[PDB]
């Protein structure tokens, strides 16, 4: 079905490659367009700016029982900026960083008398 | 009425000498730039006697992810080295000219916490000497 | 040579009446860099029992 | 060059000393050495020095 | 009678064995099917990725109060995957440990005024 | 202009010589195999005159079960020492050849407090010694 | 019936010492102007018998932002010196007339943290030394 | 059966030396005139063979202002000097006559925080010395 | 198989001690009567080859008001001295006889928090020395 | 390649030593008999070229009740005495045979807080003295 | 071999000393034997030491 009038594109993340410096290796990144979703913000709070300032949001995600948003783990992103075609953006670019969302917390599926997945909640962060 | 000797200010002699190779202020705004070299001073004490005035001074850095973090408080360690090393002059904000007596290395850069997840902060801490010029 | 393998020789004995015995020392200390070495040997030709501890 | 405790190619030699440990086993050399012993382990702040006077 | 159309596995643990390394004894796993429950999360959250990153959840599961529901004890655990056979699975199997919760708490009974147990709450957790 | 010599990458150094034995890195993500150890500096010392430099490193190792954990500690303890004694050649991620001056153990594996419930976490603590090399 | 001797009140020594040059007081209302002193007094001892007296007084500089606290920290430390160098007599606000017997520098003027996010506050420590007067 | 030495009660040696000259308990009522002194004791020792006694004593000073406050703790200590150099006799509660062997100030008056925003609490520490005498 | 010396239990000795005197248990009941002493041991050190042991004991007094509860500690202290120095003979609940090498006392009845607001409670802390004896 | 030589596993050795006499385990599960041992590791130190090692154990018994809980501090005390004086000889897990240098007793059994309200828990530490044999 | 505290087996000898303690109680030995009376405990940081000039 259709939870809502929003499209948003979920961001695997799967490392791979020898490792480089520190023990650390590169992440290769692969997108999934998933239309008719609903994205809120759910709270937000900031650190007192005495030396460093630091602000924190928080946002919610429903999205209909797919394939790929069961597939979701944490760690991943998802990018939005209220646009059709969100997928086709550049993570490298500083409007992707500034689009891009961190996953926070294990995906949360809704399920119904019948023992079927009805809807998908997830929690999303961003800070600056 | 005040007195007519003081040694130079720590913070702008250290940001005025680290200026050059990276950015660097007493405080960072929300948004900036990665390369980012902060200074505050911990403790210190001053003899009008002797002339003598022993500042400790403290460096954090930050930059996104391990790896550029390391890459910078390696850049700025060496900076350092080349000020203890060498005794250069360094002009401040004021114009006026000011000298070191001599320099220590008390922490080298270590990995602390941050609240964001991105940047990644790295510490070192250093110990100056200095001494008492003419007030202008 | 007459020194004895470990665990071979019984307890020893320390003589009531000892003679002065020359011995060779050498000293060596080894410190490497970049994947080399730097060797510093030192040379005794002849040495003395001079105290214990 | 009469003598040199370093090797012709710059490395330490090898027949210098008499007894070898092998396996945990304390074995006597069979090859051809000049025949010399080795001192242990230290302990920690002391060791070879010298104090001239 | 029905309360969803879930079917979980409960597991028991029983400890059995000569002594192994450190004092610690093998452990004897018995698993128990029990269909027609209610499974749901309940609450989750994630631990800074500061250096290590670590994920919890947490679920509910409510079930008629059976002989097998009502004696199971902390510390034991229950798999569920989604099937209607989640018994015949190898908990030594990497979707085994995937599948696999731990019990959360001790079991918790629902009375009516007949002094009878109607059903059963029990707590669930698992990480990553 | 930056100096000329500092001391080869502590990290850096300790991970590319306990990789072959186990899997290592500076940061550990959510998922990864058990097997596995990470290296941190606590505390150094650094002096440009006379080329002495004094670091501080931690290892934690995580594995699941206590088991498998006290395995893993106990052959990282015995490479560690390995290390120690025969002084070997380690090449890093950049290629360029470092070695070390001495070595010293503080803390003997331990077990310390985990959030998750089935890993295991070990910890020990090293003490080590280097010099200054040209930088290239 | 109370001793006949007693020191020098040292928070109102060094409030009516500072107040010429910027505002002082032991406690600071909830509005006031930006430049700002406040004295307090951690610890001492006093020595009946040999009229010694060794108190520490802390001073706390309030401004907004971060270059005004600076240049008032280093006004008060100026002040500071010159008290402790040319040993001046100093009015109560009872009139009595007091003196030093030397100072010392313990912390040269820092940076703490403060619930405001617009004043910065700057954090000084002495220690004094003083004897006995007789009680008017 | 118990024993038939024992040093003088010090909280009741305080009070009743402290009484004549204000307002003194071991416990303040929720209501009470300003004017107050609390005796506590934090440390000691005791030592039967050499018949030494060692106590620490604790005196805790309210009033409304800061201004009152001050006052009553110089007072305070004026009363507590005198004491410690003329040596008086002091009459307890139960009629026994008690005296010091000698007396040390720790720390001199200085200000702590407390809940009330209007009463001013002011705290200083004091060390006695005392004897044995014999149980009535 | 144990080995076959020991030192006499602690606490038992405390407690049979000051049962004559006052009420005493390891552990306090919810409802009781006030007169109350409470014994804890919080450090020590045993060595077999020469036969030594210095425990240390901690004596808790709980009684309604401050006048019972000083009264108590007094009492208290006063037993502990008696046995300090006349070295008396005390039976244990096994029954066997148990005696001291010397004793001492670290930190003279004072005054603690308590979550009851009537009852007040006093610690006193205290170190003795055992020998060891056979093992029946 | 890892070293040759190792201290034996401390855990183990302990467990294995203890276990004839009282149930013994790192861990302890949620269900279990009172009786009970729990062996942990705090600090240490190797030394590759001296061969030593001195390892620091803490051992915690838990039972139902203050007095089984004494009781069955006070056999594992004993059982730890006895292994100090004789110096046996202990199988473990892994079949190997493993001796002490030597022992020592730091904390003698004392009480600690615990969770449950009727399971009491005793704490004891212990310094033991070990060397390296080699790895089969 | 004329004497040593050694027995032949490897062991250390039993018949080396004098008096014995035995239930707590100091009995004589009935046994034959040459005769030795052994110290007690040592205090912490002291032992059999010997110090050469």
């Amino acid at each position: 079905e259709e939870f809502g009038g929003q499209v948003v594109a979920l961001v695997s993340v799967a490392e791979t490659g020898v490792p480089g410096w520190g023990g650390l290796k590169a992440k290769a990144r692969t997108t999934t367009r998933q239309p008719g979703v609903h994205f809120r913000p759910a709270s937000s709070t900031e650190t007192p700016d005495g030396q460093t300032n630091v602000a924190t949001e928080v946002w919610k995600l429903t999205a209909p029982p797919t394939a790929a948003v069961l597939a979701a783990k944490p760690g991943g992103e998802l990018v939005y900026d209220g646009t059709e075609h969100p997928e086709s953006l550049d993570l490298d670019s500083a409007a992707g960083r500034a689009a891009t969302f961190r996953v926070d917390g294990p995906i949360m599926p809704k399920y119904d008398l019948a023992g079927q997945v009805h809807h998908v909640t997830i929690m999303c962060k961003r800070q600056a | 009425d005040l007195h007519d000797q003081d040694a130079p200010d720590e913070e702008d002699f250290v940001v005025c000498w680290m200026q050059p190779v990276m950015r660097t202020a007493v405080e960072r705004d929300i948004d900036a730039e990665l390369p980012f070299c902060e200074v505050t001073r911990i403790d210190g004490a001053d003899d009008p006697e002797a002339g003598t005035d022993d500042p400790v001074i403290q460096l954090d850095f930050y930059a996104l992810g391990a790896e550029a973090a390391k890459a910078a408080a390696k850049q700025g360690h060496r900076r350092m080295l080349f000020l203890f090393r060498n005794f250069p002059t360094v002009t401040l904000s004021d114009g006026t000219l000011a000298d070191l007596d001599f320099g220590e290395t008390l922490i080298k850069p270590s990995r602390m916490a941050f609240e964001h997840d991105q940047i990644v902060r790295y510490t070192a801490r250093y110990q100056l000497g200095t001494s008492y010029v003419a007030v202008p | 040579p007459l020194v004895e393998l470990p665990g071979e020789a019984d307890g020893f004995s320390q003589p009531v009446d000892a003679e002065k015995i020359g011995r060779q020392f050498l000293l060596y200390g080894i410190r490497k860099k970049e994947g080399r070495y730097l060797y510093e040997v030192d040379a005794y030709d002849l040495a003395y029992l001079n105290n214990k501890g | 060059v009469r003598w040199s405790p370093l090797a012709q190619d710059g490395q330490l030699r090898d027949d210098l000393f008499a007894h070898r440990l092998e396996n945990g086993v304390w074995v006597e050399n069979t090859n051809p050495n000049e025949g010399w012993y080795l001192a242990g382990a230290f302990g920690e702040g002391n060791g070879p020095s010298s104090r001239p006077s």
